[PDB]
């Protein structure tokens, strides 16, 4: 939920 | 104030900015007030305004925990991940961004995120109700705050949010702005270099207060009253944990009917 959120917006910017 | 070559870069800043909000950001404010305003030949929302209009509007509301609340929780968080990669590829374009520490970049954004979200749901709100379902719905504000706790106490400090922002009568150009300025909190705990998110957040807050001066003359204070708004966008967001413990301490009937199950994951 946060770690799943934070790996989306690293996943984004990529 | 004058016209020089430092105020010509903050107008090319804010036009930067607002090409890049319209490239990233399919549902802009004026979309959605043209629906609410009535605007919009091409797609009059339905109303659902209580129990009995809720079930005649099966037709437009289209369709894993076990608490009904934990579950529209996921869900929406669930469907705000192509709001997240909206916002990341918008604050791409921010001038300096990309050159941040990459574990500033992501804590900046998973901070900012929520605050950003609840900007653009204002958007979508008036004083009577929210649009939902991609704007061929509309639910209004106090046939939610009638529903069954603790689901009625979920939308309606947004609601109140909403209107006193949406006071201000901003436009999508401030609102890209605006919308730089929240990523670039130099307040997030945990951020490493606080110095370098800072120097581009008061390049933002210059481009935003001169585009403030330039457009709305008859607003005095106006960036100072919209800097207080984010004051109650962390509010929001900070009793959304608070909102959990209310969860599980309730032990009353919290059934909820599908499709208001369906229409919260559509919110946030
Ligand atoms: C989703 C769907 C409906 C509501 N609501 O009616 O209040 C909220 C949510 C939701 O997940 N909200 C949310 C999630 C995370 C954070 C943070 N940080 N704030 C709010």
């Amino acid at each position: 939920s946060n770690l799943g959120l934070e790996d989306i917006i690293r996943k984004a910017l990529m | 104030g004058q016209l020089n070559p430092e105020s010509a870069d903050l107008r090319a800043l804010a036009k930067h900015l607002y090409d890049s909000y319209i490239k990233s950001f399919p549902l802009t404010k004026a979309k959605a007030r043209a629906i609410l305003t009535g605007k919009t030949t091409d797609k009059s929302p339905f109303v659902i305004y209580d129990m009995n209009s809720l079930m005649m509007g099966e037709d437009k509301i289209k369709f894993q925990s076990k608490e009904v609340a934990i579950r529209i929780f996921q869900g929406c968080q669930f469907r705000s991940v192509e709001a997240v990669q909206e916002i990341t590829e918008y604050a791409k374009s921010i001038p300096g961004f990309v050159n941040l520490d990459l574990n500033d970049q992501v804590t900046l954004l998973k901070y900012g995120v929520h605050e950003i979200i609840y900007t653009m749901l204002a958007s979508l709100m008036n004083k009577d109700g929210v649009l939902i379902s991609e704007g061929q719905g509309f639910m209004t504000r106090e046939f939610l705050k009638s529903l069954r706790k603790p689901f009625g106490d979920f939308m309606e400090p947004k609601f109140e949010f909403a209107v006193k922002f949406n006071a201000l009568e901003l436009d999508d150009s401030d609102l890209a702005i605006f919308i730089a300025v929240i990523i670039l909190s130099g307040d997030r705990p945990g951020l490493l270099n606080v110095k370098p998110i800072e120097d581009i957040q008061d390049n933002l807050l210059q481009a935003l207060e001169l585009q403030l001066k330039l457009n709305h003359p008859e607003s005095s204070q106006l960036f100072a009253k919209l800097l207080q708004k984010m004051t109650d966008l962390r509010q929001i967001v900070t009793e959304h944990v608070q909102l959990l413990q209310v969860i599980k301490k309730t032990e009353t009937d919290m059934s909820l009917h599908p499709l208001l199950q369906e229409i919260y994951k559509d919110l946030y």
